[PDB]
Protein backbone atom coordinates (compact mmCIF):
# COMPACT_ATOMS: atom_id res chain seq x y z
CA UNK A 1 0.00 0.00 0.00
CA UNK A 2 1.57 3.25 -1.26
CA UNK A 3 0.24 6.80 -1.37
CA UNK A 4 -0.12 8.38 -4.54
CA UNK A 5 -0.88 11.61 -6.52
CA UNK A 6 -1.91 10.58 -9.71
CA UNK A 7 -5.61 9.89 -11.27
CA UNK A 8 -4.94 8.81 -14.70
CA UNK A 9 -2.77 5.83 -14.49
CA UNK A 10 -0.65 3.58 -12.74
CA UNK A 11 2.37 6.05 -11.46
CA UNK A 12 6.27 4.73 -12.86
CA UNK A 13 8.05 3.53 -10.59
CA UNK A 14 9.10 -0.21 -8.44
CA UNK A 15 7.93 -1.26 -5.22
CA UNK A 16 7.68 -5.06 -4.07
CA UNK A 17 4.60 -6.88 -2.77
CA UNK A 18 5.46 -8.68 0.51
CA UNK A 19 3.19 -11.90 1.08
CA UNK A 20 0.57 -11.13 3.89
CA UNK A 21 -1.78 -14.84 3.27
CA UNK A 22 -0.80 -18.40 2.33
CA UNK A 23 -4.50 -20.40 2.19
CA UNK A 24 -4.40 -24.01 1.30
CA UNK A 25 -8.10 -23.57 -0.34
CA UNK A 26 -6.34 -26.58 -3.10
CA UNK A 27 -9.40 -25.71 -5.36
CA UNK A 28 -9.00 -25.13 -8.71
CA UNK A 29 -9.62 -21.41 -10.38
CA UNK A 30 -10.47 -20.76 -13.91
CA UNK A 31 -11.76 -17.02 -13.15
CA UNK A 32 -12.30 -14.29 -10.89
CA UNK A 33 -14.09 -11.38 -10.71
CA UNK A 34 -14.33 -7.93 -8.93
CA UNK A 35 -16.57 -6.84 -6.87
CA UNK A 36 -17.25 -2.82 -5.89
CA UNK A 37 -19.42 -0.83 -3.33
CA UNK A 38 -21.89 1.11 -3.04
CA UNK A 39 -22.07 4.81 -1.31
CA UNK A 40 -24.96 6.48 -0.57
CA UNK A 41 -25.00 10.37 1.36
CA UNK A 42 -27.88 11.25 3.48
CA UNK A 43 -29.00 12.97 0.58
CA UNK A 44 -30.26 10.20 -1.12
CA UNK A 45 -33.32 8.02 -0.41
CA UNK A 46 -32.13 4.52 0.22
CA UNK A 47 -33.85 2.71 -2.66
CA UNK A 48 -32.17 1.37 -5.45
CA UNK B 1 -29.89 -48.42 21.56
CA UNK B 2 -31.12 -49.66 24.90
CA UNK B 3 -28.24 -48.21 27.05
CA UNK B 4 -28.76 -48.55 31.01
CA UNK B 5 -26.34 -48.72 33.60
CA UNK B 6 -27.26 -51.77 35.02
CA UNK B 7 -25.85 -53.58 31.36
CA UNK B 8 -22.59 -55.29 30.77
CA UNK B 9 -19.30 -54.12 29.68
CA UNK B 10 -20.67 -55.34 26.07
CA UNK B 11 -23.78 -52.98 26.14
CA UNK B 12 -22.14 -49.88 27.91
CA UNK B 13 -22.37 -47.03 25.10
CA UNK B 14 -18.91 -45.77 24.55
CA UNK B 15 -17.53 -42.90 22.40
CA UNK B 16 -15.69 -43.69 19.74
CA UNK B 17 -13.73 -40.76 17.80
CA UNK B 18 -11.63 -41.84 14.57
CA UNK B 19 -9.44 -39.47 13.39
CA UNK B 20 -9.42 -40.06 9.23
CA UNK B 21 -5.62 -38.18 7.64
CA UNK B 22 -7.06 -37.83 4.63
CA UNK B 23 -3.52 -37.71 2.67
CA UNK B 24 -3.53 -35.44 -0.71
CA UNK B 25 -1.05 -33.33 -3.11
CA UNK B 26 -2.38 -30.39 -1.47
CA UNK B 27 -0.82 -28.52 1.25
CA UNK B 28 -0.76 -30.09 4.50
CA UNK B 29 -2.93 -28.27 7.04
CA UNK B 30 -2.74 -30.79 9.94
CA UNK B 31 0.97 -31.66 11.38
CA UNK B 32 2.10 -33.03 14.70
CA UNK B 33 3.48 -31.12 17.66
CA UNK B 34 6.70 -29.99 18.41
CA UNK B 35 8.94 -31.84 20.44
CA UNK B 36 12.28 -29.16 20.88
CA UNK B 37 14.83 -28.74 23.42
CA UNK B 38 16.95 -25.73 23.99
CA UNK B 39 19.20 -23.62 22.24
CA UNK B 40 23.16 -23.45 23.12
CA UNK B 41 25.15 -20.87 21.55
CA UNK B 42 28.84 -20.38 20.68
CA UNK B 43 29.33 -24.33 20.67
CA UNK B 44 29.61 -27.12 17.51
CA UNK B 45 26.37 -28.32 17.87
CA UNK B 46 24.08 -30.34 15.61
CA UNK B 47 20.91 -27.97 14.86
CA UNK B 48 18.17 -28.93 13.19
Amino acid sequence: HTPINLVRDLPQGFSALEPLVDLPIGINITRFQTLLALHRSYLTPGDS
Amino acid sequence: YGFQPTNGVGYQPYRVVVLSFELLHAPATVCGPKKSTNLVKNKCVNFN
